[PDB]
């Protein structure tokens, strides 16, 4: 099996997509009909990630400075 | 929306995601509700209300996906908004939000097309009669009345097998009446849905009613939009002069979607971040339901219960909005009873008084007392031995456990599991049986017969079986 | 008579137990209101501050 | 006696504005110099009504979305 590489240094880009990044993979197996699982943690830096970004994006923050994208994200 | 030829272009002005800045001809533009579609690669795309902005450009949005943008961009403007092709064929047939026959397509031909944006007020219009809905529910209905076209609140939850309640409704609509209604889930775990489809096959009754379901896989613009759909759809049947009631999904999902919109709106949210106008939306919703002069629209809803904060502006709404109260109790069922519902804790201002009728309010009003007694009694016992208890206490205990037991009842739809044919309840019958029962009429009979039983005449027959 | 005093003692205290116990729950409900007013409040200063951060 | 029609759909024009609207009526009898009575309540509606108004005003509200218009209003 393969695990992602995720570092503290990791550019927030990689960070924010990084699970969504992760998604495309197993679509191999499941889409291959092969079966798979994956770990999920609370990465949760993601919000200041995609979000602090959004500040850069000038974007309007949601609660806890974070928009409902979590839902969307989730 | 347009009677459509041409419908032009505009350009795509500024785009962040769903934020649609685009510009039409300098001359004119259709309403915010009015809408327009543009084939983007694979497909046409229509974005929601622009609100008002300049240069033929104004601000718009869509549930669909935004990838593959192009600066210059051209949308054929649809005009008479939202026209949608429902037909009675829909029942037992499922479509997408677009009416796209989402499932294995039933191919679903439809002669009706109408905007869901249709208002449905009229002053003095609906009948002045104030009819109650008659459920034949041994406790739900008997224990509490139901008004035609009335709004209904839901308490209960996971492990309630509410679908059991629903199926009960299925046998109840057809069985009770020709009138047939459909509800639709939105923002929901899919598995439940498909299982409920299978459960429709098992139910087999699915034909009478059908719906697109939101499942929460989707974008909000869709979601928030969905309401108007069902509005129009039943508006076929109440418009049919038919009359009906549909279940409803988590509102907080809905209104909250309101806020996500408002942030999307870039508009200042309401307090506690509600949709600054969210009340207005509720205006749409609650305002929608009516029992027409010629039709009846009732419904029930379960909204996401948020921490049970009564401070909830949403609870404010519900409490404000709600016309009726469901309660269901896993402890109560956890007595083992088929009826999970909270036997206590049921109120409908409708069901209440004299002028709601007295004697019903009599066997009823005292039935409350019985409730209280079983409270005190069932309560007090464990403390110590019951020897001290007055007989009246004891006798009460029997009429108590057995009155309780007496409630439990068979159901037709229940058959598939058990073959239980059940029956449609009867008010005169009910008031009869209970009233006498309350008197301890026929005090001799066995308690066991009473649980999951038939009529006092029929349970009386079980005394023969006994 | 000593004994009667005794068992009586045991029961009497026993009875007190229930009531004394019961009273507090009310206060607890009040407190519930307090975290209600409060939940309201964090919601509030937070909110005012949220507009504020919007600035 | 009479009273005026007020509904949920009614817009803070009619809605926020309305009880205020109905006032001058009594100036018939009152201004005929006759006593006259009226009941109104649920004015709270008028507040966030008028507050949604304030969102338009875009002005900062106070607690509970409130301006002092109450007094003036009141």
């Amino acid at each position: 099996t393969i695990v992602v590489v995720a570092t503290a240094s990791e550019s927030a880009a990689l960070q924010y997509l990084a699970p969504y990044a992760g998604a495309a993979m197993g679509e191999y197996f499941r889409d291959r009909g092969e079966d798979a699982l994956i770990i999920y943690d609370d990465l949760s830096k993601q919000a200041v990630a995609y979000r602090q970004i959004s500040l850069l994006l000038r974007r309007p923050p949601g609660r806890e400075a974070f928009p409902g994208d979590v839902f969307y994200l989730h | 929306h347009h009677h459509h030829h041409g419908m032009a272009t505009g350009k795509i002005v500024q785009v962040i995601g769903a934020v649609v800045d685009v510009e039409f001809p300098q001359d004119a533009v259709p309403r915010v509700y009015d809408a327009l579609e543009v084939q983007n690669g694979n497909e046409r795309l229509v974005l929601e209300v622009q609100q008002q902005l300049g240069g033929g450009i104004v601000r718009t949005i869509a549930m669909g996906s935004s990838d593959g943008l192009r600066r210059g961009l051209d949308v054929k403007d649809l005009e008479h908004p939202i026209e949608v092709p429902v037909g009675k064929a829909t029942l037992g047939r499922i479509m997408n939000v677009l009416g796209e026959p989402v499932d294995m397509k039933g191919e679903i031909g439809e002669e009706e097309r109408w905007a869901i944006h249709r208002a449905a007020p009229s002053y003095e219009e609906l009948s002045n009669s104030q009819e109650l809905l008659e459920t034949g529910i041994k406790v739900i209905d008997l224990m509490a009345p139901f008004a035609k076209g009335g709004k209904v609140g839901l308490f209960g939850g996971a492990g309630v097998g509410k679908t059991v309640n629903m199926m009960e409704l299925i046998r109840n609509i057809a069985i009770e009446h020709s009138g047939y209604s459909v509800f639709a889930g939105v923002g929901e775990r899919t598995r439940e849905g498909n299982d409920f489809y299978h459960e429709m096959t098992d139910s087999n009754v699915i034909d009478k009613v059908s719906l697109v379901y939101g499942q929460m896989n989707e974008p909000p613009g869709n979601r928030l939009r969905v309401a108007l759909t069902g509005l129009t759809m039943a508006e076929k049947f109440r418009d049919e002069g038919r009359d009906v009631l549909l279940f409803v999904d988590n509102i907080y999902r809905y209104t909250l979607a309101g806020t996500e919109v408002s942030a999307l709106l870039g508009r200042m949210p309401s307090a506690v971040g509600y949709q600054p106008t969210l009340a207005e939306e509720m205006g749409v919703l609650q305002e929608r339901i009516t029992s027409t002069k010629t039709g009846s629209i009732t419904s029930v809803q379960a909204v996401y219960v948020p921490a049970d904060d009564l401070t909830d502006p949403s609870p404010a709404t519900t409490f404000a909005h709600l016309d009726a109260t469901v309660v269901l109790s896993r402890q109560i069922a956890s007595l083992g009873i088929y009826p999970a519902v909270d036997p206590l804790d049921s109120t409908s201002r409708q069901l209440d008084p004299l002028v709601v009728g007295q004697e019903h309010y009599d066997t009823a009003r005292g039935v409350q007392s019985i409730l209280q007694r079983y409270q005190e009694l069932k309560d007090i016992i464990a403390i110590l031995g019951m020897d001290e208890l007055s007989e009246e206490d004891k006798l009460v205990v029997a009429r108590a456990r057995k009155i309780q037991r007496f409630l439990s009842q068979p159901f037709f739809v229940a058959e598939v599991f058990t073959g239980s044919p059940g029956k449609y309840v009867s008010l005169k019958d009910t008031i009869r049986g209970f009233k006498g029962i309350m008197e301890g009429e026929y005090d001799h009979l066995p308690e066991q017969a009473f649980y999951m039983v038939g009529s006092i005449e029929e349970a009386v027959e079980k005394a023969k079986k006994l | 008579g000593v004994v009667e005093n005794l068992a009586s003692e045991q029961a009497a205290r026993m009875v007190a137990m229930k009531a004394a116990t019961d009273n507090g729950g009310s206060l607890i409900k009040e407190l519930q209101l307090v975290y209600n007013k409060a939940r309201q409040a964090s919601i509030t200063q937070e909110l005012t501050e949220i507009v504020s951060g919007a600035a």
